[PDB]
């Protein structure tokens, strides 16, 4: 809303404003990186073949 | 919701105007104090008019209706004169009821002799568009012996004033079918719009042969707009003033002026020329180009005048509506034209020169 | 009411786009040429698609003849269905005060009757179009009235040539100049007629007494300061002077009872002053300043009650 | 509405009775305002200047008429804004002229014949108001006086509502109106000699003969070294198109009388009505 001060007298300038703001998303990513070597896979997997 | 009008009262001497053979509803116009007549005529008339006409017509007058700035009804005006217009079957009805209804003795004495008034106007020079001012429209009356008490509404609706009597209060604009000149038919404006109310007077400019006819006219023009359309109706009355209304002035015969040489004279630098110190000194000012202009019986635009119209008032409506019934006024059966719900507003004249 | 205030409804379409849907509230404050005064009408009445002729759109002169024809009014809220107006020459509001606001390069002050220009200026040329519609809103320029008739007068001279610089005008000492263009030739001539009937008609029989004044004027422009700041550098009388000697006819018709100089000035006013409004339109409108400034900027809005 | 002009204080005991006098009267505010202080109404917020200096003022400036008169301020409606919403204000004569009924009032600077306030150090001028059909006459007969200082009897006199006016009852009213004057004379001068160069034969025609037939063409419709003169007529139109306004009086007031007499003589008070 636009805010309001009343004057006093003959009535000069206004009727009550509004306004409607839009505003566009800027849109980005994150990465980050990991690896596993087979060593550590056969650790994690359970029994072998 | 009630709007709001404003009424005028005036103690109006009877002899020109009938707030009772003229009912609730008709135009009044209101004229200057009639010792101003005689001296304006002797003033502002051209060269080789009689001056010594208009005291005399409106001596005519005053002795004419005993056997003071007053009031003259429309309905008074129209059949005053009705020997200048196209729809003369009811012309003749308006002066049929005004002789027959307005009490006193011989009225139809002072109907030949008001005119002879407003044809010495026309021709003393004196235009009655500067001496006629509007008055509002009649709400009602009080009566008595050789005066009435008159209201009207100088501006705002008509439609709002009370009437007095509570069988029938209002009252609408009542004209007669004389004076009332469309100009949305006869041009072919169909479209809904407001329209507006004019005062229209007609002058023609002869000697010993000169009219009066008072029209109401309703447009859909601004008063800016109007002189092309008066000039499409009327023009015929533009051409007959600027030959005929310049009679007895004396005119140059043959011509005396020259040629005006100043673009000749200021192309050659051998013309003798003076300075400022130079000039209003008879040894310096001989040597200079003569030049004597004569401006002796030329058609001035006020010798030329055909019409003048002022603002009225306007119908705010989208389609404004009027009506053409036939009332009785008395005994006599008169065609009228009704305007429905006129908002005054009055206006300055303008002469259409 | 009815008598203080008019409200018109010019209805908006069905379908227009929000592109062209946020460039109408934009036109708050402006001026609207009604033909009518009718309660009803569209957008397709108001825009320049009326306002051609028989299939030419005219120029900035002959923009002039049909404002004249028309009906001004004032823009006083953008709804979305409708464009709510109020004629001028009927009434205002109830109050009185509706509010304008300056497309001009130039400012108001208070009192200044306003009397309404096409966009005749350079970087002024404003239309706003909407696409999906097809229309454009030649939206007319409040000025003040001393500039008005200054215009007025650039654009008619300026025709005056071509029946056989000027451009350059000067306000407050800002530069400011006005577009050219070819005219057509029809609503010139319509201009030089209303020239040269209210020109002749302003002369009388006594003008002639006047006429040997010019040797007076440009004897006294040597000692008054006033006088020489009148004139001008590029007048005609200062060369009127120079050259001719007039003087006048001694007697005239009927000269014990009439005043020659009188009937003289009064055909003048009738005739020459009133030709400001016979070649432009009425200056309707002034402004009234209350009590925020008593100058009104550029782009600014100015509360309005009704001159004569 | 009606604004308020509060008196600064100081008021020796003549000039209370004074401002009781000008109960009627018309008062020119600069701007339509709540608070306002009585120096900008006074005579000094003018400057001194002459006739046209006046008419030029009356214009930028706003009127108003002066209602009850409190002794701590004068309060004043305007006759533009407040005066649609009431219905009717008293205005008083300070003119010789009756006013009729059905007027409309014009305002003249007081050029006839001044309440000035000695404790405050300040004069007042109020305008005259006189009927709009005399307003252009009475400024038209000064002004073809003044033409022939650079008469007739019958200038002087003024026959309005059966009384005679007399303009001469002569000295510093005609240094008064000398800028009109040099404005009048040259506005014509210039006028009638561009025409005589764009049309220059006008003169040379025969009167009734050879002008009418060249006038006829001028009214029909269906007919269609350098002198600087087309920079003469710029010149002349923003001139002559100054002095239309200037001098064209146009009508504030208009006088509507009910339960009183038709007729408002000198001193007397007038209602007054500016809407329908």
């Amino acid at each position: 809303h636009q805010p309001l001060i009343a004057r006093d007298g003959p009535h000069p300038i206004e009727q009550p404003t509004h306004n409607y703001m839009t505003k566009i998303i800027d849109r980005r990513a994150l990465n980050a990186a990991f690896s596993l070597a087979t060593e550590a896979i056969a650790l994690l997997t359970g029994e072998a073949l | 919701g009630s709007p709001r009008h404003h009424l005028t009262r005036q103690v109006i001497l009877t002899d020109l105007c009938q707030p009772n053979a003229d009912r609730a509803g008709t135009l009044l116009l209101a004229l200057r104090h009639p010792a101003d007549l005689p001296h304006l005529a002797h003033q502002r008339a051209p060269p080789g008019r009689q001056t010594e006409r208009l005291g005399e017509a409106w001596g005519q007058l005053m002795e004419a209706t005993a056997l003071r700035a007053g009031l003259v009804s429309f309905n008074f005006l129209v059949a005053a004169c009705a020997a200048s217009y196209d729809a003369r079957d009811a012309a003749d009805a308006v002066r049929a009821h005004v002789t027959a209804n307005y009490r006193g003795t011989r009225v139809g004495a002072r109907l030949d002799r008001f005119s002879e008034c407003l044809r010495a106007m026309v021709h003393t020079h004196v235009f009655p568009h500067e001496v006629m001012r509007f008055f509002g429209g009649l709400v009602s009356w009080v009566t008595q012996d050789e005066l009435a008490s008159v209201t009207a509404v100088c501006a705002g609706p008509q439609e709002a004033a009370h009437t007095g009597h509570p069988g029938r209060p209002r009252s609408a604009v009542i004209l007669p079918a004389c004076a009332f000149v469309d100009l949305d038919a006869e041009l072919g404006l169909g479209g809904p719009g407001a329209a507006f109310l004019y005062l229209v007077f007609t002058y023609r400019q002869r000697r010993d042969q000169e009219l009066c006819c008072v029209y109401v006219i309703k447009s859909q023009l601004p008063p800016r707009g109007l002189e092309p359309a008066l000039e499409r109706l009327f023009g015929r009355l533009r051409i007959t003033n600027t030959i005929h209304g310049t009679e007895d002035m004396t005119p140059p015969a043959p011509n005396r002026n020259p040629d005006f040489p100043l673009a000749g004279l200021a192309a050659n630098p051998q013309t003798p020329r003076c300075s400022a110190g130079q000039v209003t000194n008879p040894q310096f000012a001989d040597r200079l180009y003569r030049w004597q202009p004569d401006l002796r019986g030329r058609p001035t635009a006020r010798t030329c005048t055909y019409a003048a119209f002022a603002e009225l008032g306007m119908m705010p409506e989208d389609s404004p509506r009027c009506l053409h019934r036939t009332e009785r006024f008395g005994a006599v059966s008169v065609p009228v034209v009704i305007l429905e719900g006129v908002v005054w507003r009055p206006g300055e004249w303008r002469a259409c020169a | 009411m009815l008598a203080d205030g008019f409200e018109t409804d010019i209805a908006i379409p069905s379908g227009i786009s929000r592109p062209d849907a946020a460039a109408l509230q934009r036109c708050e404050g402006r001026v609207v040429f009604l033909p009518t005064i009718r309660r009803q009408l569209t957008l397709a009445d108001v825009a320049h698609e009326s306002f051609v002729s028989g299939g030419v759109s005219p120029d900035t002169l002959g923009l002039l003849l049909a404002y004249r024809r028309r009906f001004p009014a004032v823009i006083t809220r953008v709804l979305p269905t409708r464009i709510v107006a109020c004629p001028l020459d009927v009434g205002l509001t109830h109050a009185g005060t509706v509010n304008l606001r300056n497309t001009s390069p130039v400012d108001l002050c208070n009192g200044d009757p306003i009397s309404l220009v096409p966009p005749v200026f350079e970087g002024q040329a404003t239309d706003v179009r909407l696409d999906s519609l097809d229309l454009t809103l030649r939206f007319p320029v409040p000025l003040p009235s001393p500039l008005a008739r200054e215009i007025v007068a650039r654009l008619v001279a300026r025709g005056i040539r071509d029946l056989n610089d000027l451009n350059v005008l000067y306000y407050n000492g800002s530069r400011l100049s006005l577009l050219a263009d070819v005219q057509q030739l029809g609503p010139v001539n319509a201009e030089l007629r209303s020239l040269v009937l209210n020109m002749v008609y302003s002369i009388t029989e006594g003008t002639t007494i006047i006429l040997t004044l010019i040797p007076r004027l440009f004897a006294l422009s040597a000692q008054d300061g006033y006088v020489n700041a009148l004139l001008q550098m590029q007048s005609v009388t200062r060369e009127a002077a120079q050259l001719i000697h007039p003087e006048a006819p001694a007697l005239m018709q009927d000269g014990e009872r009439r005043l020659p100089l009188y009937e003289a000035l009064v055909a003048w006013l009738t005739h020459a002053g009133q030709l400001g409004d016979t070649l432009a339109l009425a200056p309707v409108v002034r402004v009234c300043t209350f009590d925020g400034a008593a100058v009104v900027r550029s782009g600014d809005m100015a509360p309005v009650i009704r001159y004569p």
